[PDB]
């Protein structure tokens, strides 16, 4: 796999040049202590987000839980809970390398064709990656609602800038959408 | 490709987790760390040319050898594909301290070096002693901080032992 | 165990390559954060009792059920072993800031427990709730500094998501 | 394996008790980055110092590159060498994670065994370990002789103090001694 | 699929093998055993919504808890799939005791049910409760012969276990 | 695999009702042991119908036996026995089950492909299965006759009925017809 | 593995000569149906005779679950259930059978010196052992106490005769002394 | 040993099975079917000596050329040998309707059989007719029961097969 860094050195290399332009990589430090927060919150939210999700997935297509659902008998939930939690750990994996190569690699490469062969429906495993998206949007933000969280909402106490780091968010909502984009 | 971040992910992966405490950890390191190699990154990549012409030089002049009839050194060509050589290193080098691994050099320098070399009678002495002049050349705080300079050093010495 | 040394180590060994760039700079990540946690760890040390006492008590008062006959916070013995429960895994979680990885955590605490808590008949959702009681309870500057709660609260999210 | 202070963890766990006196702890980190010089400075003149110390072993005992000499013919030199530089790489683990464990586990169990087994001389292996013993401190310390380098004498450039890390010194040599010990 | 035919095949093909005396054996097993199971299939075929009921309503009587705020049996859908899923279980011991073997009830219900139920935070004491009672509820020769209930009740016990 | 009892259940579980008719099922249990005669019946005269099977489409087509032909020279012979008599194993198992998924699962899925890449004759295959096929109903109606068998006539001496098992006559000619089947 | 039958014939084959009484074989055949009640006792009520086992060794031995002790920490006390159950489920096994030998070449060989290695302790492994041993005889009796059970109280409802299977509780009781003889 | 309980006892063990549905059902089978197979063990067990001894007698009397000098039946060591193969087939034979599994003669009696008898010289045809006689020989029910008879053939066609 590579990182935000071994990408600029694969890109330079490519006319076997130095790496000059450090402008955006030292940028990309500055903001480590955010990106770690943002991987810290996302992960330490995982389970709550997969659930969540899925179920969420579920609510909006009671289709996926009838005779002949995807999501029916127990072992297909079970399956799709699990797989829901695979995209978001090479996600979050992403996130941490400042690259998706480890999610187009490890994850993506042949996910769509899997699916098709098993008939897991594209539209709601898409459904769910998007509810995962608004899920690790807030979570970095550290703007989760109530409404949505209930008694299990958390707060992850990072220090506060006015943007609230949405530089992250656009980059961690742009893996997601790699999935998305994979999987349609 | 091999940095800090790359191998906790990588353990990570073969244990199923997601990012956990020691590897949030880790990359705080390379974040502590790279304004270091960083240094020394830029510095070699504004004087890429001169820091391996003499190192070019030294091995030369340690090995006149290399300049009799039929030897490494004894045409334009020759002559010319030894400093790129020494250069491809160098470059690789700052590749390594861009990255904070060793990565870069792994990959596309040592790999494949010593066949390479035995196939066309490359003698690796002269190797050595290009990149061991580099690795004594340095002082600081004249040509980097002294942080900067054992980054840039590490990896000349991990360059020399893998031609060791 | 794992911890950020442990794990460059073993990626180190599985390539049979000596400590390079990228292991040094991990464990000067392990340096960087060790105040945080270690902060975070002494506080833990020093008050474990409390802590664990109130987190236990919120659980068995999300669940007051668990206090009549024949459930699990029902006898004087139940209602001990409760609290020791709590207590075993803030213990844990002290263990883990102190090595800087889940270790102690993944190996002694959370290797196993659902086996145990299901031959047993024990409830997971009190212990998600004790251990979730305790992640929302701290504020920094208050109880520690704003990076050692995050390392503390990080562990106990570790924790919860284990069982969840 | 273990390092410094998951060794600690351990200790503390036999009494089922907290971890209480970070002392030494708190003491292992302010060392921190002399540990790290210290480990640089072995794994970067690792190879000067395998070869010189296999060198050493045979100039001090001929009969081992003579006929029926454990360093004879060729292949037998090369897994003399291998072996050193096996040995040296699991210590230079061991002060890295400040505990012996490792070692102990991946390299010298089975070992005597190993030897015995093959007709390694137990001897002429000590001494060989006993040299590169010399070696690591002198380089930790950084104070290597031009006497023993000659061209090949490297100088690491770290900020010096009076004792010359004279503590991981200790510990470095006590990792070598455990490798004697596990052959005696 | 497990049941008696289906074993003895697979443990036939593994070995290379046209089906043998003991795999005959076997089939008259079933055959014999029909009887008394397919008794037990027409019984609970016919009357599942009150069986069900019943041990849904056991389950929560059980454990009224279910019924507060943000827990499992609080609100109409909740409810709904509760009892939904007390029924789910009785069709598979059904498709069991028709197929003479645990496999319906090991592939469509068992298998990976407890990562359903840690997912979506459902206790399983309300499950186990909910299969106890319907175990304990009936009595021969009224609800059927004793051999039909042995069948019924073996594949009940089953269940439980498989949560315990 | 499945068996006719679990795909029943199979077919209950589509729309995830409980099975109700037990009527076939009913008179599955009642032709128990009929159905045990039947499969006594193939596989204990299973090697005279391999053989005899393989020897008919052979004398039937001398060409198998020519140079270029497939069952030329002695290691393709034995490849088309051991063929032959898995073939015949495969529907024994979906006689005793009562249904043909494992036939389909295990020995048919792939079984054209793997033909097609090995230049098999697929006419031919056809023809050793359709004796196999007539030899089979014989043995369970137990009518072999002397013409086809000579001194390896086997009786069975099951208790004979009127129509001698017609029924099961029928479902066994239907998986050796499956096998054809399966061949385009 | 054997059963009470191929035991028979071993020990006949030991002189090869033909299995000559079958009284016996039919006295076992007389009490089939028995022995399947007996089997589906124990089977049925095994996770809460393992549970309660473990249990009533722990209570037994505070040691156990104290620092250092055998069922400390979590991945221990798992281990130590996962163990009873494996014990209880070769000697259900056994009791099917009508034979030890499943028990002692699957279980019970080498189990000892596997537990010495570990230091897993014998006076507790085989306290475990005497519970289930109790257990079972209670249940293939169909007399479990409400004392013993209290909520979970199971009952059989197997035909009662006046001895209440004693030769098959004798016989469960047998293999449950050989594990208690095996291990200490 | 194969039987009925062995294959079902080996098939739960490899899935970590306790005993359930399909196991019981399947020994059901052997309690049902050992009453014809145990009559036969019985009758074979008793008339051992005089059913092999006219099978032996006509394998020979088809197969004369084998008394000829260097032939298999030609000397009375020869002969004896013959007559005792015919007996040990029919003695394993008796073993497995007691076990009511082939198992004693797959491992007793098949497994080796055609690389002894390929290494000594000793054509199969005169074994196979042997056996052939012998399961064309009985009638029920002045031998046996026909169910019992059924059961005895079947193992006869059984090592039939295994010489064919
Ligand atoms: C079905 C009845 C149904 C759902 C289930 C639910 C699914 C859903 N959830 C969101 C948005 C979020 N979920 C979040 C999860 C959590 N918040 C927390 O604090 C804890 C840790 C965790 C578990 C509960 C978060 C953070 C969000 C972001 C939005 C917010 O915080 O308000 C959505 C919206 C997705 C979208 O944007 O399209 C949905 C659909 N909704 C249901 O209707
Ligand atoms: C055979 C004739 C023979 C030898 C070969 C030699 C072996 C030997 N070497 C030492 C001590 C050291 N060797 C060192 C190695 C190096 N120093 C460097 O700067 C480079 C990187 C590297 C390779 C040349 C070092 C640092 C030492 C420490 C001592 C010092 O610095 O002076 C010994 C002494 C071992 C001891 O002290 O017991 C020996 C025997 N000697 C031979 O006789
Ligand atoms: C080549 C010259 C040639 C053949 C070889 C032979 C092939 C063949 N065989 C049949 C039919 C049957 N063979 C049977 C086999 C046996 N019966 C027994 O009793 C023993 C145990 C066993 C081995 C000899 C049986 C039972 C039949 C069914 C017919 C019957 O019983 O009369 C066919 C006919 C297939 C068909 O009808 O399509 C053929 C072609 N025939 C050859 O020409
Ligand atoms: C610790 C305080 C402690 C225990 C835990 C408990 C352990 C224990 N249990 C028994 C005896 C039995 N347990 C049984 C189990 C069950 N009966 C049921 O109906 C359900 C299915 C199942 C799980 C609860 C049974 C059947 C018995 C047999 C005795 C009876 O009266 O039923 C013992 C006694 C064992 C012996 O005699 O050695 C012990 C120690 N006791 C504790 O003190
Ligand atoms: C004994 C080993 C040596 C010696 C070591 C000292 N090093 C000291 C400080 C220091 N070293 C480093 C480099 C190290 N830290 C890293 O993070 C990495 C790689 C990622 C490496 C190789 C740093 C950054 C520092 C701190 C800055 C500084 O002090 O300049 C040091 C002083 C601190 C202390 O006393 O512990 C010592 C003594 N010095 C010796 O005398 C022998 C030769
Ligand atoms: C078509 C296949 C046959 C045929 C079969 C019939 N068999 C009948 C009864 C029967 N068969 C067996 C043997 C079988 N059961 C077993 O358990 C085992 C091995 C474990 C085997 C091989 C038994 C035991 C019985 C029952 C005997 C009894 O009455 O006690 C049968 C009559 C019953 C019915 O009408 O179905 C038939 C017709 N008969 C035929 O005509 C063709 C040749
Ligand atoms: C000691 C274990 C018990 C006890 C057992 C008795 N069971 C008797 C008869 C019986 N049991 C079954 C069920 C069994 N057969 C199966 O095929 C299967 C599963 C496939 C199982 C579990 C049947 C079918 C029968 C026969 C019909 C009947 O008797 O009702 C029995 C009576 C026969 C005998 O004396 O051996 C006894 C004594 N009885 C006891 O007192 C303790 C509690
Ligand atoms: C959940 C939101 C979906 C859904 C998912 C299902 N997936 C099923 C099987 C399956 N999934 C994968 C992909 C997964 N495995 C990986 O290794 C990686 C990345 C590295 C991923 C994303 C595979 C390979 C498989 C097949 C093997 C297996 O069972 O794990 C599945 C079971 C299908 C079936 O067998 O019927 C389901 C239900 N299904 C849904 O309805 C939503 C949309
Ligand atoms: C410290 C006082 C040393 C010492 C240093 C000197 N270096 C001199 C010239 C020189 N050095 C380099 C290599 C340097 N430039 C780089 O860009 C990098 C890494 C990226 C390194 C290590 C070059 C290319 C040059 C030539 C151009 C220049 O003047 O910088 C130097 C001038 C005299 C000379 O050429 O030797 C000094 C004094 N000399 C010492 O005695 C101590 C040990
Ligand atoms: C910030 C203003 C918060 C807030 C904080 C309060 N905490 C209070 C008491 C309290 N908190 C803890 C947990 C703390 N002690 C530890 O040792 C550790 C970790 C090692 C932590 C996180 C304890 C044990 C106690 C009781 C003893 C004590 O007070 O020190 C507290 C007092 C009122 C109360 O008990 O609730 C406050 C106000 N409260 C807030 O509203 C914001 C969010
Ligand atoms: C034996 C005399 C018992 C006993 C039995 C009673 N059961 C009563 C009602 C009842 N039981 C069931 C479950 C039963 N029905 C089924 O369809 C199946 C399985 C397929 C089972 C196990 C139901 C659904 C009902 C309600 C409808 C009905 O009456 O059949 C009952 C009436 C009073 C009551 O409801 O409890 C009795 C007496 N009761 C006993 O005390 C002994 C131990
Ligand atoms: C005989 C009636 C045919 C005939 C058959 C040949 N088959 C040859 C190879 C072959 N066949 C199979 C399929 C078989 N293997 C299985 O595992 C299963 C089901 C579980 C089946 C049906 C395979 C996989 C192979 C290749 C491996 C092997 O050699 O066994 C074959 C040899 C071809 C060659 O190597 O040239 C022959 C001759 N040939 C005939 O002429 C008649 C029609
Ligand atoms: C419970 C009553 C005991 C107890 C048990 C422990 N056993 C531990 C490990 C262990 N147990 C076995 C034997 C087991 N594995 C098998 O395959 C079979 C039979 C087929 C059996 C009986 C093995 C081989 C092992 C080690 C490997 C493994 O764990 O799978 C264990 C953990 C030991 C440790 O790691 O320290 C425990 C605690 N302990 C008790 O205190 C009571 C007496
Ligand atoms: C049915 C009427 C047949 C038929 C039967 C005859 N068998 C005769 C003699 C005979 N058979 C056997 C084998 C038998 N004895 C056993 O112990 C067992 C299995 C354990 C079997 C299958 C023997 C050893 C003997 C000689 C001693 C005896 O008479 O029982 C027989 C007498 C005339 C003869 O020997 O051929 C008859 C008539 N014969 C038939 O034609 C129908 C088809």
């Amino acid at each position: 796999m590579l990182d935000a860094f071994s990408r600029a050195v694969v890109q330079a290399d490519a006319s076997t040049s130095v790496v000059a332009d450090m402008g955006a990589l030292k940028q990309f430090i500055a903001e480590g202590n955010r990106r770690l927060d943002a991987v810290n919150a996302i992960a330490s939210n995982a389970s709550c987000m997969v659930s969540d999700a899925v179920a969420g997935m579920i609510c909006e297509n009671q289709g996926l839980i009838q005779a002949g659902g995807n999501c029916y008998p127990n072992r297909r939930m079970a399956a799709c809970l699990r797989d829901a939690e695979i995209i978001l750990r090479y996600v979050t994996y992403a996130l941490l390398a400042g690259d998706a190569s480890v999610l187009d690699d490890r994850c993506l490469n042949g996910l769509k064709e899997t699916y098709a062969a098993l008939g897991v429906p594209t539209t709601s495993t898409v459904r769910a990656v998007q509810i995962m998206k608004a899920q690790a949007a807030a979570h970095i933000k550290d703007t989760p609602s109530e409404a949505r969280a209930g008694g299990k909402l958390r707060k992850m106490g990072s220090p506060v800038v006015e943007d609230r780091c949405a530089s992250l968010v656009a980059e961690a909502s742009s893996y997601f959408d790699r999935v998305i984009s994979a999987l349609s | 490709m091999k940095s800090v971040v790359t191998t906790v992910i990588a353990a990570a992966d073969a244990a199923g987790r997601f990012p956990s405490s020691s590897d949030l950890e880790s990359v705080q390191g390379s974040i502590q760390r790279s304004a270091a190699r960083l240094e020394a990154a830029e510095k070699l990549a504004g004087n890429i040319d001169a820091v391996a012409q003499e190192a070019y030089n030294a091995c030369i002049q340690k090995y006149p050898y290399l300049n009799n009839s039929g030897e490494a050194n004894s045409t334009d060509t020759f002559k010319a594909k030894c400093l790129r050589d020494v250069k491809h290193y160098m470059r690789l080098i700052q590749y390594s301290l861009v990255v904070g691994g060793t990565g870069p050099l792994d990959e596309w320098g040592i790999a494949g070096q010593r066949e390479v070399y035995r196939a066309l009678g490359l003698p690796t002495a002269p190797y050595v002693e290009a990149l061991s002049f580099a690795r004594n050349r340095g002082c600081a705080p004249r040509d980097m901080s002294a942080q900067a300079l054992t980054e840039y050093n590490a990896l000349l010495d991990y360059a020399i032992n893998s031609l060791s």
